[PDB]
This record gives structure tokens, C-alpha cells and sequence, in this order.
């Protein structure tokens, strides 16, 4: 159980010998380092191996996840996602690694702080041209957790404006309606608990009326999406007037 | 139209000219130091100097210099000054000498320490004079001198004598100039100040009436001066010829407003009064800004004023506000406005049903608020405590344009300073290099304002500190770039050919004609960037020159900064350039773009690596260099080409210029400063506040450090 | 830091008034090099008034390329005078307020001194600013200007200029211009407390045994202006050649 002396003998073995001998040392030493709440030592150890073993970056990201060092995990995986030549033991695609990057990030605005989250996902929106409505909802989710509930609404209307399929539109509509529903219910509860200031009661009436607007806009938006696909669609123009 | 008067080189007067001047004869009779037998003090001498030499010359710099050389301030004015003998001529003469000393960058305040007790009386007369009516005892030009003197005082907070007067004007009691609704709002936001405010009122109730009224004038001084300025500003005509005294008064006033906002002890109290006065809205809608010639320097100062007023700092604590805090403060403004809209105003329900991003852009705000009636707009502004409450049966006395601009500018999304900096080109262009208001010539008299940051003793934040340094370093480097262009192109002698092409009748060691230029690569933007990650171009030149010059041009290494220059000369062959005339008009310079050397190309189009010597002897006389272009400038140039139908600047280059390596390091330095603004400047806490000039300056001294 | 070890106390007084408590180290009073006078010169420092030569004061052939032929010739004439007394040329450095005067001084040296084995070339001909950090035993300084003080008026440039000399500093100037300048006055009052004409002792060769401030055993000659100086040094140079040629002829 001599943790102190075991590391010292590893550190002396690394000092004594070439990098070839280090490659023998590191499988035992990284397995040793993981077994302790000594994250600074394990971080420095893991870093060394990465330029010999890219698959170990998955093990390091998993180590950072289990150590709750998600900010470091986000930095490494964003580097990995840019380093598209990466190799995975699970065979994961670069989209899935970027997806996993956004999974950790969108959950954790508080922990992740070194990164421009907005830029990264908008970068992804340029890169992953087919996934956009899902990325907007994940970007809105990040802004919900940021407490910028209005910015979530900003992203969902921005999503509705950019979307050009009914399939993507359905996903955005359903997610935004659930968001609208959840804030309407929250506004009902908080106005009853806190006592109704006149601006607070009006705030609830606004969000309901925005939800009333949302459902009534939905036929017009649905028709508009088909007009984005084909402006020449004279039938949809007649249907638009029919709604008007 | 007479052409504007060229900046005449102020040749400072010769000893024979000095000795012949009447001012020196007065000096020799009354106060000059080398004469043992001086005449006694006579107040009429001050009046005589003021009327005949100062006012009659229209405050001519050369005459003020002669008084300064005569030691008029040190030996005659202040030493004999008393409050009982203080006249208008006496008052104004002292101010002129101080401003002259500041212009010469010599110690102005040291003379006042010989009789400090007379200065508070002296200063109060200035405050009364600064509030004098525009048609009254003091002309606008004299007031401009007073504004400049006051600006020098507000920038001189290290002098206890000056600070003791400034602190009476700029403190929490000055908020008596605020609107009552505005006052109550701010005291509710910061409940601690509400306790102090009631104490202030209770203290005013114990003062004698004369000192109370005097204190009330002082606390309202800056607010009344703004109101006075607005009267002067509204008197500026749009198309009629304006008196320069109006322009100089307005420009020096905004300078004064900038310096109050650029320093945290002053900003903390004045900004609330400044916002409530709606100064920025009044200025941006003024006829003066719409005057391209007379208002250009004023507009640059006003944009700098808009910058400091909006700065990302918590005015009460002095802490920098994060962009997340700024975003939250921005959403708080819109949420309060959407709550107000959906409660009170059925016309705004269509506005309020939109989200924040749908409304918060400047274009959207004009779109939503513009159709509304003027009475409705005022009521919105009144609820936000920006204007008094509109009576239920009265129309607004404020213009609809004022009401629209007030609501838009309060709620418009700010563009981040970092984003503006990152979008900004690092190399200067022809528009900036020869803009004499931003990059002054060697003959600049010092009479006008300059829209330049000042490295003061104190800075608002670490961000503010870096930016002011950044700008001055860039502009200083730009002045060197100007000199390098002026020297090199004059030696090359561009003249118009018979066919309308360029023929170079001369040569420059530091600049060569471009044989071919081609943009080779435009890389895609990075994550989060609206400009290319990298732009590469190839520049071909012919080095049919002397060997030592050819070795210097082939000598160019990776990261060396060069300049691409476009000249289109309109002057015939053999025309001698006159250095006293404008440079651009003589050579026909059109464009200047900076570039960075990647290296010289071999015959296969590959970059020659900077290896240890000897470099390969390349065939014949022609060389091709691969260069990096400024991606921000390239993005702007392509945007200008597409949107405005401008010509492609990159097709026009006919000269490449190199600089001396010792001086050519500026771009990489600018990148480093820019990078520092992009990084959390973790200065040690023991050192941090001292760099900003706040706190106890001795806190980092070993006797105070706990870890001694 | 309160004690300087580099210049004479008399020279230190020209710039100490900017500093709170600038004194002298003990060796500045004890070592012979600081106590011995400048050979052939009455004063350890002097401000020499240079009137307009041929009616020309300063000149400006190109913008900011200031020159003063009258001061420049006087500086080199004093330089030649010192070398003919036996001063090593590496001990003497020549300084000026402007790059334009530096070029002019070099041109005069190349024509008159550069190939002359009895005089040689001075240690440096440069601007005062570029001389910073460096020092020499003797400094000759041309202030150039006759119209305005403005580059000298920055007292920081004056403090550097006064401090370059360890043992002697001789300043050539339009005294009437600079004496009226308030900021220059605390140092210039000491300079103008001494006679404004150059006082030489031509019968005292280098090295001297006379102490600084001791009254000379020999008659002091007063040089009123540059033409008198130039003619005197030329006659002395011709005399020195004649004695050397007679010495060679008697050896033959």
C-alpha cells in the first residue's frame, strides 16, 4: 500500500530509462494512477501517453468524466473533434464525438467555462448541415440551463426561420411547445407563490398568448416551409391566402 | 471656394524677434528674472496684455508662447493674485498659461502651490464663468479655453489641491440634477445609496443658505453645463457656415465628457447624470454630426464618448462586467420593456409577442417603435424613468426622432469590444495613414482636439488599459509606415506615362515594383470567426538592382512585414515632387495594404525554407515571394467589392515596400496585445490594483506584504 | 539611490537638482582623476557663447535636419586644441542635440582631422539620445539652436546631456536663448556664473599637475569667438609641425 513510494519508483523508472521502456511502464502506472483521488498526478500521466496512444484519450476523457473534471474533458474532446484523424476503440464517428462533446457541454454550462459554446455549436451547424434542428434544440437546451429562457425562444424562432423541412419543423415545434408549456406552468406557480405583481401576471398572459400565437402561426409556418422549398408552389400560395 | 489653409509650420520666434517684441519689453520692465530692478505690480498691465496681445491676436499661439517664454505666469500673475483683484482679464490669462504649459507638456500646477489658499476662490469664479450665458460676458472661444482648463483639472486628480475641488463637484450629492423618477429608480437599485442620500438631504438642511445655494450650483454644474451645451449645439446650423468657435467649444466639451467617463472615480457618479441628460441622443441627432467637414473630429470624439459610457464595468464597484452579466443586464432591460408593453400598451402587444432577438436589434426597434404615436413613445420612456411622466392631456415637448432614438439606443444590442477588435484589420490603410485627425502630421499645431486615447494615471479596467496602449502603438507604428511610404515612393518617382500607365523614373532601396500579384488561397473561417483563418498571396518582383540591395530583398525571412502600395500618378514625366504639398496628390497613391512574408518561392512554387546558410542561388533577376494578407482587411475588401461595387484592391498593386527589421516588428506585437485582450489577464492580486492606479500604492511594498 | 560615483561633484551639481538626495561617493573627492584640473583649460566646465558666424545662426537644409556651422567648427577647433596638448582622442567624445549637426561635424572631422596622425578621430560623433548608457572622460556638446529651446526644454534630455562627462563638459550655445528658459535655469545659472568666453592655458601640456579650481601659474588666454579659435589652433598646428620638422632636420 506504499502509494508515495510506488509513484517515486515509477518516476525514477521514467527518469532512468528511454521512452521505449516508458511504453512498458505506462500501462501499469496509468492503471495505478486511476485507483487514487490524485487527479493532478493522473492528468500529467495521461497527457504523456496521448502522443503515443490516441485511444487513451478516450480513457482520459472517461477518467475526466468520472473525476467530474468536465471542463478539462470538454477541452480535450473539442481538440479530438478538430483532430479528425483520431482513432476510437468503440469506432465512434467524429459526429458522435462532437455529439458526446455537446452532450457533456449542454448538460453543464456551470462546469464548462473555458470554451465559447455558442461558436462551437454554430461551427457544428456549418459542419453538420443535415442535423440542424437537433443542434438548435441542443443549443436552446444549453441556454435554458444558462437561465436565458428568452434566448431559448430566440433559438427556436431562429430554428423555425432556418428550417426547410416539415420533419425538422415538427421537432422544433414540439420542443418549443414543451418549453412554452413548462414556462407557462412555472409562471402560474411562481405568481401564486410570490404574490402577483402586475408585470408578473402580464408576463404569464404574454407567454400563453405567445403559445396561442405559436399554434395559430403553425399552419402559416408549415405552408411557408413548403414555400421555402418551392417558391413556385402556386397551390401553397392559394392555401396561404386560405389561411389569411 | 478657397482651399483650406495649409498647416503653416509654426517657426518659433528667433532671439532677435523675441527681443524686438513689445511683450518682452513689458516683461523686462516688470517681471523678467535676469533684471535686478523690476517695476512694481500693476493690474493694468494684465488688462493691457489681455486686450492688445491675447484677444486682439485671436489667442494666437505665437503670442501665447512669447508670454510663456517671458515667465508671465510664474513671476507676475499668480504671485500677485488675490481674490479681491480678480478680474475677467486676470482670470482668463492664468487659464491660457496653464493650457499652454499642458500643450508643451511642462509642469503647470507647481506655481499654484506657492499660494494654495487663493485657488478655491479662483476655481469658483471659473465655475461661474463656465455657466455664463453664451451671449453674455464670455465668448464661446473663451469658454473653450475654460473647458480645456477644466479638462486638464479633471485629468489631474493626483494633485490634492485640484482633487479637493473636483471631489466636491463629482460625488453622490450631484444626483440632485437627476429626474425624480430616475433618482428613485437608482436609489432602489442600490439601497445603500438611499441611506446616504437621505443623510445628504439632512446635511443640506443644516447648512447656511449661501453655502447651500453655492453647493447646489456646484452639484448641478455639470448638468447645467450639458443643458448649456445643448443650447449651443442646437444653435449649430445644418447648411449655413458655422463659426469655428462653436465647433471648438463642442469638441472640447465632448473631450471633457470622455475624460470624466474614462476615469472610474469620476465615472461612478457622473455617468448617471450624463445618461439622464440624454446627451448622446441629442448629439447623434444634432446638425453638427451631419456636417462632414466641421463635424468629423466631433463625430470621432462622440463615438469614443459612446464607447466609454457603455463600457463593460459596474460603475459602483469598479469591477469589470462579464459578457454573461452584460447579456443578463440586456435581457433584464428587454423583459422589463416587454412587461411594460404587454400591460399598458395594446399597440405594443404585437411587439411583445415577439421574443428578445426578434426585437433587440436596432433595425427591429425602429420597426416596432416607429409607427407609434409620439405621446405613446414618451409614456414608455417615462415608465423606464428616462423622461418625466407625460401629463394625460399634453403632447410631448420632445421630438419623435428624439423619442425613437432614446428607446432604440437604450435597448440596442452592443457589439462586443473583443469582436470589434478581432474584426479589425491590424495593418493600417490609406484611409487611416493620412487621416490627420487620427495620425497627425509633423506640422500639427496642437490647437485642435485629437480623437486619441490617453494613457492616464488611472484606467477603467485591464481591458481599457490594454486597448489604449494597443491603439497608440498601432498609430505610432502607422506614423512610421507613413514616413517609410513618403521616403520610398518619392525616390521611385511615379509619373504618368503617355499611355496612362506607370513609368518609374527612379529607384528606392526599400521599395520595388511588383511584376505580378495573385491571391493563391483563401482559407475557410475558424470556429466562431467571420473572417478567413489565413489568406495567402504571391508577389513577383524583379531585382535588377545592386547586389547589396538584392541581398537585402532576398534576405527577407518568414514573418517579415511588407507593404503593398498602389500608385496611379496624374503628374507628367519629369515632375519634381514638392515636399510642402500633400504627398498623395503628387504621387497618385490609391491603396496601401500590409502583408507578412511567408518566404521566397523557388522555380517550382514551393516556399524556400529559412535554413542555415547558404541559400540557393536563384536564376536571373526575378524573385517571387509568398505573402500572408490581413484576413480582416481581405474580408472587408471583398465585402466592399460585393456590396458597394468597389474595385478589387488586390488587382491594383504596383509597389511592394519593405521596412527596416528593427522597426518592422509591430504586427506581431499588435497580435500579442490583441491576444492579451482575448486572455484573462491574471495579474497577481498584490500588483493588479496598483497598475490601474487604485487603492494604496504601497500595498505591494515589502513592509505591507504578509509574505515578507 | 543617493550617491553617484561617476562624475565630478561640480559636474554632478548640473543635474543633482532633479533628484531628492543625490550626493557623491567618497572616492569622487579622494581620487586624483576627479581632483586634477583639465590640462590647458581654466575651468572643469564652461558654457561657451557662440555668436552667429557670417551672420548665419542655425540652418535647416532639410526639415528637422538642423545644423550650426559656427558651433560645429568651434567644437572641432577645441577638439584639435586638446589633442595637440596631448589629450588622447579616445578620451574625447563629441555630442550634439540633432542628427543633422552630427553629419556636419563628421564632414569637418574628415576634412581636417580624419587622416591626421597627431589628432586622429574622436571616440564618437552621435546624438545625445543614442549616447545614453555610455560615458567618457571629456565631452564636447553643441546645442545647435538659436531660435527656440524646444528639444532642450525637455529637462530629461538636459539631465542626460550633463551626465555624460566624468571629468569635463564644454557646452557651445546661444547663451542668450537658453538663459531665458525657466526650466533650464537651475543648471544654466551655474554655467552662466562662469565667463562665457573660452579660457585656455596653452602653455600647460597634458597631463597637468594643477588641481581643479587652483589658480594657474601661467597667463590665461581668453578666446572670444570661433575665428580666433580656428586661427590660433591652425597657427599652433603649423608651429608644432615646424618644431617637429626642425627636430627631424637636426637629427639628419
Amino acid at each position: 500500500g506504499r502509494v508515495t513510494h510506488t509513484r517515486r519508483t515509477f518516476d525514477r523508472a521514467l527518469r532512468a530509462l528511454p521512452i521505449t521502456q516508458h511504453s512498458r511502464i505506462w500501462p501499469l502506472y496509468l492503471r495505478f494512477l486511476r485507483s487514487h483521488p490524485l487527479p493532478e498526478t493522473a492528468v500529467r500521466g495521461y497527457r504523456r501517453f496521448l502522443k503515443l496512444s490516441p485511444e487513451s484519450a478516450e480513457e482520459y476523457i472517461e477518467y475526466l468524466k468520472s473525476s467530474d473534471r468536465l471542463d478539462e474533458a470538454a477541452q480535450r474532446l473539442a481538440t479530438v473533434v478538430n483532430d479528425e484523424r483520431f482513432v476510437s476503440k468503440a469506432g465512434k464517428s467524429n459526429y458522435q464525438l462532437w455529439h458526446e462533446l455537446c452532450d457533456l457541454i449542454s448538460q453543464n454550462p456551470d462546469k464548462v467555462q473555458s470554451l465559447n459554446v455558442d461558436a462551437i455549436i454554430r461551427g457544428g451547424l456549418t459542419r453538420f448541415t443535415d442535423q440542424l434542428g437537433k443542434l438548435w434544440c441542443s443549443l436552446a437546451d444549453y441556454y435554458i440551463r444558462s437561465g436565458h429562457f428568452e434566448k431559448a425562444r430566440d433559438v427556436y424562432e431562429e430554428a423555425i426561420r432556418t428550417v426547410m423541412t416539415v420533419r425538422d419543423f415538427t421537432q422544433v415545434f414540439d420542443s418549443y411547445a414543451q418549453f412554452e408549456e413548462s414556462m407557462i406552468a412555472a409562471k402560474m406557480e411562481t405568481a401564486s407563490e410570490l404574490g402577483r405583481e402586475e408585470e408578473d401576471d402580464v408576463d404569464l398572459e404574454l407567454r400563453l398568448a405567445r403559445f396561442e400565437q405559436l399554434i395559430s402561426r403553425r399552419p402559416l409556418l408549415l405552408n411557408s416551409v413548403l414555400l421555402r422549398q418551392n417558391p413556385h408552389h402556386v397551390h401553397e400560395w392559394h392555401k396561404r391566402v386560405a389561411l389569411h | 471656394m478657397a482651399a483650406p489653409a495649409q498647416p503653416k509650420k509654426i517657426v518659433a520666434p528667433t532671439v532677435s524677434q523675441i527681443n524686438a517684441e513689445f511683450v518682452t519689453q513689458l516683461a523686462c520692465k516688470y517681471w523678467a528674472p535676469h533684471i535686478k530692478k523690476k517695476s512694481p505690480f500693476d493690474i493694468k498691465v494684465i488688462e493691457d496684455i489681455y486686450e492688445k496681445e491675447i484677444v486682439k491676436s485671436r489667442f494666437a499661439i505665437r503670442k501665447i508662447m512669447l508670454l510663456e517664454f517671458s515667465q508671465y505666469l510664474e513671476n507676475y500673475l499668480w504671485m500677485n493674485y488675490s481674490p479681491e483683484v480678480s478680474s475677467k482679464a486676470y482670470l482668463m490669462s492664468i487659464c491660457c498659461m496653464v493650457n499652454e504649459k499642458f500643450r508643451e507638456n511642462v509642469p503647470a500646477w507647481e506655481i499654484f502651490k506657492k499660494k494654495p489658499d487663493h485657488f478655491p476662490f479662483f476655481f469658483k469664479h471659473i465655475l461661474k464663468a463656465a455657466l455664463a450665458e453664451t451671449d453674455g460676458e464670455f465668448s464661446l472661444h473663451e469658454q473653450t479655453v475654460l473647458l480645456l482648463f477644466l479638462d486638464h483639472c479633471f485629468n489631474s486628480l493626483e494633485v490634492d489641491l485640484i482633487r479637493s475641488q473636483v471631489q466636491q463637484l463629482i460625488s453622490l450629492p450631484m444626483w440632485m440634477g437627476l429626474q425624480l423618477a430616475r433618482l428613485e429608480l437608482e436609489l432602489k437599485k442600490t439601497p445603500k445609496l438611499r441611506k446616504f442620500w437621505n443623510l445628504i438631504k439632512k446635511n443640506d438642511e443644516k447648512m447656511d443658505p449661501e453655502a447651500r445655494e453655492q453647493a447646489y450650483q456646484e452639484r448641478r454644474f455639470l448638468s447645467q453645463l450639458i443643458q448649456k451645451f445643448i443650447s449651443v449645439l442646437k444653435s449649430v446650423p445644418l447648411s449655413e457656415p458655422v463659426t469655428m468657435d462653436k465647433v471648438h467649444y463642442c469638441e472640447r466639451f465632448i473631450e471633457l465628457m470622455i475624460d470624466l467617463e474614462a476615469l472610474l472615480p469620476t465615472r461612478r457618479w457622473f455617468n448617471t447624470i450624463l445618461d439622464d441628460s440624454h446627451l448622446l441622443v441629442h448629439c447623434y441627432l444634432s446638425n453638427l454630426v451631419r456636417r462632414e467637414e466641421d463635424g468629423h473630429l466631433f463625430s470621432q470624439l462622440l463615438d469614443m464618448l459612446k464607447f466609454y459610457t457603455g463600457f463593460e464595468i459596474n460603475d459602483q464597484t469598479g469591477n469589470a462586467l462579464t459578457e454573461n452579466e452584460m447579456t443578463t443586464i440586456h435581457y433584464d432591460r428587454i423583459t422589463s420593456l416587454q412587461r411594460a408593453a404587454f400591460a399598458h400598451f395594446p399597440e405594443l402587444y404585437d411587439f411583445a409577442l415577439s421574443n428578445v432577438a426578434e426585437v433587440d436589434t436596432r433595425e427591429s426597434l425602429v420597426k416596432f417603435f416607429g409607427p407609434l404615436s409620439s405621446n405613446t413613445l414618451h409614456q414608455v420612456a417615462s415608465y423606464l424613468c428616462l423622461l418625466p411622466t407625460l401629463p394625460k392631456n399634453e403632447d410631448t415637448t420632445f421630438d419623435k426622432e428624439f423619442l425613437l432614438e432614446l428607446l432604440v439606443s437604450r435597448h440596442e444590442r452592443r457589439i462586443s469590444q473583443i469582436q470589434q477588435l478581432n474584426q479589425m484589420p491590424l495593418y493600417p490603410t490609406e484611409k487611416i495613414i493620412w487621416d490627420e485627425n487620427i495620425v497627425p502630421t509633423e506640422y500639427y499645431s496642437g490647437e485642435g482636439c485629437l480623437a486619441l486615447p490617453k494613457l492616464n494615471l488611472q484606467f477603467l479596467t485591464l481591458h481599457d488599459y490594454l486597448l489604449r496602449n494597443f491603439n497608440l502603438f498601432r498609430l505610432e507604428s502607422t506614423y512610421e509606415i507613413r514616413q517609410d511610404i513618403e521616403d520610398s515612393v518619392s525616390r521611385m518617382k511615379p509619373w504618368q506615362s503617355e499611355y496612362g500607365g506607370v513609368v518609374f523614373g527612379g529607384w528606392a532601396r526599400m521599395a520595388q515594383p511588383i511584376v505580378a500579384f495573385t491571391v493563391v488561397e483563401v482559407a475557410k473561417p475558424n470556429i466562431g470567426e467571420n473572417w478567413p483563418t489565413r489568406v495567402r498571396a504571391d508577389v513577383t518582383i524583379n531585382l535588377n538592382v545592386r547586389d547589396h540591395i538584392k541581398d537585402e530583398w532576398e534576405g527577407l525571412r518568414k514573418h517579415d512585414v511588407c507593404f503593398l502600395i498602389t500608385v496611379r500618378p496624374t503628374k507628367p514625366y519629369g515632375t519634381k515632387f514638392d515636399r510642402r504639398r500633400p504627398f498623395i496628390e503628387q504621387v497618385g497613391l490609391v491603396y496601401v495594404r500590409g502583408c507578412e512574408i511567408q518566404g521566397m518561392l523557388d522555380d517550382k512554387g514551393r516556399v524556400i525554407e529559412d535554413g542555415p546558410e547558404p541559400r540557393p542561388n536563384l536564376r536571373g533577376e526575378s524573385r517571387t515571394f509568398r505573402v500572408f494578407l490581413d484576413p480582416n482587411q481581405y474580408q472587408q475588401d471583398m465585402t466592399n467589392t460585393i456590396q458597394n461595387g468597389a474595385e478589387d484592391v488586390y488587382e491594383t498593386f504596383n509597389i511592394i515596400m519593405r521596412r527596416k527589421p528593427k522597426e518592422n516588428n509591430f504586427k506581431a506585437v499588435l497580435e500579442t496585445i490583441r491576444n492579451l485582450m482575448n486572455t484573462d489577464c491574471v495579474v497577481p492580486d498584490w500588483l493588479h490594483d496598483i497598475i490601474l492606479g487604485y487603492g494604496d500604492p504601497s500595498s505591494a511594498h515589502y513592509s505591507k506584504m504578509p509574505n515578507q | 539611490l543617493d550617491a553617484q560615483g561617476r562624475a565630478r561633484a561640480s559636474l554632478c551639481n548640473l543635474y543633482n537638482w532633479r533628484y531628492k538626495n543625490l550626493g557623491n561617493l567618497p572616492h569622487v573627492q579622494l581620487l586624483p582623476e576627479f581632483s586634477t584640473a583639465n590640462a590647458g583649460l581654466l575651468y572643469d566646465f564652461q558654457l561657451i557663447n557662440v555668436e552667429d558666424f557670417q551672420g548665419v545662426g542655425e540652418s535647416e537644409p532639410n526639415p528637422y535636419f538642423y545644423q550650426n556651422l559656427g558651433e560645429a567648427e568651434y567644437v572641432v577647433a577645441l577638439f584639435m586644441y586638446m589633442c595637440l596638448l596631448g589629450y588622447p582622442a579616445d578620451k574625447i567624445s563629441i555630442l550634439t542635440t540633432y542628427n543633422g549637426q552630427k553629419h556636419l561635424i563628421r564632414d569637418i572631422i574628415n576634412r581636417r582631422c580624419g587622416n591626421n596622425p597627431l589628432i586622429g578621430r574622436p571616440n564618437k560623433v552621435t546624438t545625445v539620445d543614442r549616447f545614453q548608457g555610455q560615458q567618457n572622460d571629456y565631452i564636447l556638446l553643441s546645442l545647435v539652436r538659436t531660435r527656440a529651446v524646444g528639444h532642450l526644454r525637455d529637462v530629461r534630455r538636459l539631465v542626460v546631456a550633463m551626465s555624460r562627462a566624468r571629468l569635463g563638459l564644454y557646452i557651445f550655445a546661444r547663451v542668450s536663448l537658453f538663459q531665458n528658459c525657466f526650466e533650464l535655469t537651475p543648471a544654466f545659472s551655474q554655467l552662466t556664473a562662469r565667463p562665457l568666453h573660452l579660457h585656455i592655458i596653452p602653455t600647460e601640456p597634458f597631463p597637468t599637475t594643477r588641481k581643479n579650481g587652483e589658480r594657474p601659474s601661467h597667463e590665461v588666454q581668453i578666446i572670444k569667438n570661433m575665428p580666433q579659435m580656428a586661427n590660433f589652433v591652425y597657427n599652433m598646428y603649423m608651429h608644432l609641425i615646424q618644431t617637429t620638422h626642425h627636430y627631424h632636420q637636426t637629427l639628419l
